[PDB]
DNA sequence: ATGGTACCGCTTTCAA
DNA sequence: TTGAAAGCGGTACCAT
């Protein structure tokens, strides 16, 4: 279950929101997963999201799957669009 | 007179042994054990003493935090990424100021690691050989922000500060400028001295550009120093085409130095700062800079120490976290 | 069992009672017994254990500060007051950020109170009945740091916002304005909606003059609600003569938005900010506001504290510290 | 002992400055004061000195009695000068 | 000037 | 499951 977005932040994904996301995908069970300019990191990892330094612009795509990929997928876009990083 | 286990103990018909059980959480309790201990917390209003547990679990659940002067706009930050890291793993944290004196940073961590802490971070601006020796002697993970340690023996996160400064003094030689100049820092420390010079002067050697020894002013950080150092550089005979300053609060000074004389921006000179706080936007005009992810140096930090203080295997204990450049309007 | 105090008796040949003396300095040990110990101590590389000493002396020489937000440049450089005067009076600061957030400020205060902190500086943006209640059943004392608590009955330290938003609005009447504009921070919290506004209302009131409800722009702090605020009273038909700004963020957001749309500050327009904070000389032409001891708000409070915690006796609970007005440039 | 100043940073007698004055008058048995505008307050006590707000271009006297009253005087006039608070 | 020794509140085996 | 007891590192009152 996944699906790509276009950064829309100013800044990318750093800062708080960067944290926001990091959390919303440690919320589920589910292994969500982050695609980037060709290397996948954990969505959940503040490390792997935050080394990949995004920026406005490139697009990305944020994996998962798992008993509740569903639900997951869901609540990720939230905050995605609820901190204007991408859509 | 706060109620210990032993109250809540009695006043639950069952042994202290098995109310710590229920409070953390243990599995071995029958329910109609558990729930009948949990009103019973509850109706005695019972907090759990952090201090009597640390001491026989030798677990504190506290990270300690060296940082140089918690009022800056950098540091203070970074401070939101180490604290906001640490809360989502449960962490709360001891904070204090070392002002970058010596004396003080060692003596904090002395008193840190003596209220047991389960970790530490530390933001020096001079990380000396003693400080190594120190360091290495901490029964706790020691986790490096933002800092240039030389040794490269304790594990460290921030950006390549060389690199950063090569970044800008090229984009600045690739569009023209021949005579740059660059506001550092107290040269004293090891991130002004070795790594942002270095940049400078690589970049420039790199571009057959000779190095001008006068263009090369010493601030402080500071909006005022930032102020007299635009002041000194146009008063030489070969004044400089752009200037780069080592930071925001001294290129924001550099800018304001130019227009008190007079001068325009950009259209008379080209300045970049660095950090990229929220001062390198608050301006007119707004504010070049090498974008450095100071949230972000902080949180990976806390990160990273959560990860050694669990001892769990960790690839690589120096990070180095993307930097990039971003123009405003202090740069035509 | 690792190096403990009962390690450096044996070794320096005494009782872990002596020890403990010599290590506290205790004056009732022969200056040659002492000697032995530090010596053991010294030979050991031990460090005593402040855990272990907190459980048994009922105090950890440490105070919880529950801030909103660390990165501020308000709140972060009254943070520093508060730790400048916690290690003045050898005490530490676990540093944890609310974010204005009820139930997560109503928490942490839970958490140090468990972590047994011998106080709390508390500061927030709506002290309610609720923290009130939970204020005063607290094991320990707490301080107010630059709050409002229209209950008064916590011991607080903080200036009188009305008395400042209204002696800089009247400074302005007294300057021949006629339409003077108030731009605010977040009514929800007391402090604008209970203080400062009132102060500005109760200005014009005792100036005769009539409250124009649209005078008044809500901001949220941000330096650009700032600017979208200038905008808007600019977008009246009867634009004001001079705005006043609750913050200096906004009123840099004031400052340049206007700029921006032509008009010429201060030759066109009068501007004050308020806190008196970095910004106030990092900005052009240079901010006229309404000064207030941040630092010494938190150090005040700090002090205040350490009284406490010494259940020594005090002069009123509640303090206030002077407030001044520095005018720059951006007023005539 | 005695010597009134006239302070001359813009600050005044406030921020980390005010500190340090407080803390170099708390290192002497002699119970050293601060007079300002009529009032005086203990200079061994932060609450005193804030509560003070002698701010820039103000005159303030320096009292000192007990054992170290002269060689006290002498330091708090030291750091008055080491911390531009006036002369 | 020292040594002796109950705690301080809770975690952690070890047995029942 | 559940209880009993040994600590964890010190402090402080009490004796000597």
């Amino acid at each position: 279950a996944q699906k790509t977005f276009k950064v829309t932040a100013d800044s990318g994904i750093h800062a708080r929101p960067a944290t926001v996301l990091v959390q919303t995908a440690s919320k589920y069970d589910a292994d969500v997963n982050l695609e980037y300019n060709g290397k996948t990191v954990n969505l959940k990892s503040i490390m792997g999201v935050m080394s990949l330094g995004i920026a406005k612009g490139a697009e990305i795509t944020i994996s998962a799957s798992g008993a509740d990929e569903n639900d997951a997928l869901n609540a990720l876009e939230e905050t995605m669009k609820s901190e204007g990083l991408g859509e | 007179m706060n109620i210990t286990i032993y109250d809540v103990a009695r006043e639950a018909n069952v042994s202290m042994a098995t109310v710590s059980r229920v409070v953390n959480g243990n599995p071995n309790v029958k329910p109609t054990t558990r729930k009948k201990v949990l009103e019973a917390i509850e109706r005695l209003g019972y907090r759990p003493n952090a201090v009597a547990r640390g001491l026989a679990s030798k677990k504190t659940t506290t990270v300690g935090v060296i940082i140089p002067d918690i009022s800056s706009i950098f540091y203070s930050e970074l401070a939101r990424g180490i604290e906001d890291i640490a809360t989502m793993y449960k962490y709360n944290i001891i904070l204090s100021n070392s002002d970058q004196n010596m004396e003080k940073e060692l003596h904090l961590l002395n008193t840190m690691l003596g209220k047991q802490v389960d970790g530490i971070v530390f933001m020096g601006g001079n990380i000396t050989d003693e400080h190594v020796a120190e360091f290495k002697r901490s029964p706790v993970p020691i986790v490096l922000a933002a800092s240039v340690e030389e040794q490269e023996e304790t594990p460290s996160v921030a950006i390549d500060y060389e690199q950063a400064i090569y970044d800008a003094v090229k984009l600045l030689v690739d569009k023209g400028h021949t005579d740059i100049a660059f506001v550092s820092g107290p040269m004293a420390e090891p991130i002004n001295r070795s790594k942002k010079l270095q940049g400078y002067k690589r970049a420039l050697e790199e571009a057959n550009l000779p190095f001008n020894e006068q263009f090369v002013a010493e601030g402080d950080y500071t909006y005022d120093s930032g102020l007299e150092a635009l002041q000194h550089l146009m008063s030489l005979d070969k004044k400089p085409t752009a200037i780069l300053s080592a930071t925001d609060e001294m290129a924001l000074g550099i800018i304001h130095a130019a227009q008190d004389q007079g001068l325009s921006i950009p259209e008379d000179l080209d300045i970049i700062g660095f950090d990229n706080t929220r001062l390198s936007l608050m301006v007119r005009p707004q504010l070049s800079t090498v974008v450095q992810p100071t949230y972000d140096i902080g949180a990976v930090a806390m990160r990273l120490l959560t990860k050694l203080m669990n001892k769990e295997p960790v690839e690589e204990h120096i990070v180095e976290l993307p930097h990039r450049i971003e123009l405003r309007k202090s740069t035509k």
